[PDB]
């Protein structure tokens, strides 16, 4: 089997830059069977390269591919705001095809720190039983971030759960959401609750709380 | 390379 | 031109075998290789297999060599993908594939890379019931709100905010996968705290499977 390694799984680039994506095969590609792929959010894969370097009609060509054996390159000229994606290389020289990890190409912009927010659960759903505490991330970059959970103090494991926006297309920022389940009666046992936030644009940790009923 | 086949078949059918 | 389309996204049990379909036209479908390529919830692409229909010569991954089938039906140039003995790990955006031509028309030489994708079939591998959510206010310089989309089956639910009036610094995330094998939602949005008084905040909130229809006004 031919592994197709892209590294690094990510390219943090500047509108109008150039950007080249490295496909390296463990064993030489037959015929210079190697395809790129673009793939946006929500959209099936659409083919920009082809035999190394083919580029199909309607492809344009600020997109070229390069290389031969084990070592291929995407090239692409000049980064439109459209070029923020993710792309594969896929290697069909073979008949046990293989598609490379991909790598993000996505838009560097200046450090910002996130702006924090943490709500309490609602009447209406202490109400049915639970209670869901919510930490909110805001416009942040870059995307790496981290949040933990603290109960009076105490390290919360295993009851929250995240996810993370595609990147803005107007302010090129992630937010992140953070949810802390539990029973009501569990969340009654307890008074504080405290989302702690890291990222790059903070300088110490960031904590957000408040005590249950006030 | 099973990969082959179609061009093959086009080939063969010109 | 060449189009495929797809069947429509299907909840299967754990252990069952699912059919997806790919109906082409355009082109030629018997002397043109059709793959199938999945994609993992937020992981890459991974091809699966292919058939050639004019020869019912098929191709598998050795991963999924004696729990896949591929067929092809000349008569009504569709192609077809079983996957037997369903995982939770199969839940999968499944697309289907055509190689390319050069050219010059859709009939030249082909490529072998994939020109032509289907619009994709998402398989949902889950014991989980359709259930509506429950729509939970997140009350409020800048203020945040938003709202909590809570414990809801299959996918997808929409959120838009005031009926579409109010999109800018909306945040809507990715829905999560709970313990429970319910999904859950939350949708924010940042707003000036001078405008909370006076100016109303509404989660428009639309979960077809269940006709979970809910406008939820968010207040201090
Ligand atoms: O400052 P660095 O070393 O990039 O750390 C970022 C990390 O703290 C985000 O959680
Ligand atoms: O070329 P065929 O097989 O007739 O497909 C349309």
């Amino acid at each position: 089997e031919i592994v197709l390694t892209q590294s690094p799984g990510t390219q943090s680039l500047s509108p109008g830059e150039r950007a080249t994506l490295s496909c390296r095969a463990s064993q030489s590609v037959g015929n210079n069977k190697l395809a790129w792929y673009q793939q946006r959010p929500g959209q099936a894969p659409r083919l920009l390269i082809y035999g190394a370097s083919s580029r199909p009609s309607g492809v344009a060509d600020r997109f070229s591919g390069s290389g031969s054996g084990t070592d291929f390159t995407l090239t692409i000229s000049r980064l439109e705001p459209e070029d923020f994606a993710v792309y594969y290389c896929q290697q069909y020289g073979q008949s046990l095809s293989t598609f490379g990890q991909g790598t993000k190409v996505e838009v560097k912009r200046t450090v910002a720190a996130p702006s924090v927010f943490i709500f309490p659960p609602s009447d209406e759903q202490l109400k049915s039983g639970t209670a869901s505490v919510v930490c909110l991330l805001n416009n942040f970059y870059p995307r790496e971030a981290k949040v933990q959970w603290k109960v009076d103090n105490a390290l919360q494991s295993g009851n929250s759960q995240e996810s993370v926006t595609e990147q803005d297309s107007k302010d090129s920022t992630y937010s992140l959401s953070s949810t802390l389940t539990l029973s009501k009666a569990d969340y009654e046992k307890h008074k504080v609750y405290a989302c702690e936030v890291t990222h790059q644009g903070l300088s110490s940790p960031v904590t957000k709380s408040f005590n249950r009923g006030e | 390379n099973w990969f082959d086949i179609t061009n093959w078949l086009w080939y063969i059918k010109k | 031109q060449v189009q495929l389309v797809q069947s429509g996204a299907e909840v299967k049990r754990p252990g069952s075998s699912v059919t997806v379909s790919c109906k082409a036209s355009g082109g030629s479908f018997s002397t043109y290789a059709l793959s199938w390529v999945r994609q993992a919830p937020g992981r890459g692409l991974e091809w699966m297999g292919g058939v050639i229909p004019l020869l019912t010569i098929t191709n598998y991954a050795p991963r999924f060599q004696g729990r896949i089938t591929i067929t092809a039906d000349r008569s009504t140039s569709t192609a077809y993908l079983e996957l037997n003995s369903l995982r939770p790990e199969d839940t999968a955006v499944y697309y289907c594939a055509r190689e390319g031509t050069t050219g010059w028309g859709w009939l030249g030489k082909p490529i072998g890379a994939f020109a032509h994708w289907g619009q994709g079939t998402l398989v949902t591998v889950s014991s989980a019931s359709t259930k509506g959510p429950s729509v939970f206010p997140l009350a409020p310089g800048t203020a945040a709100l938003g709202c909590l989309v809570k414990d809801y089956f299959p996918e997808p639910v929409t959120v838009s905010w005031n009926s579409g009036a109010l999109t800018s610094g909306v945040h809507t995330f990715p829905a999560v996968l709970q313990s429970s094998g319910l999904y859950s939602l939350s949708s924010v949005v940042t707003v000036p705290s001078s405008s909370l008084g006076t100016q109303t905040y509404i989660c428009n909130v639309n979960h077809k499977p269940s006709n979970t229809k809910v406008d939820k006004k968010v207040e201090p």
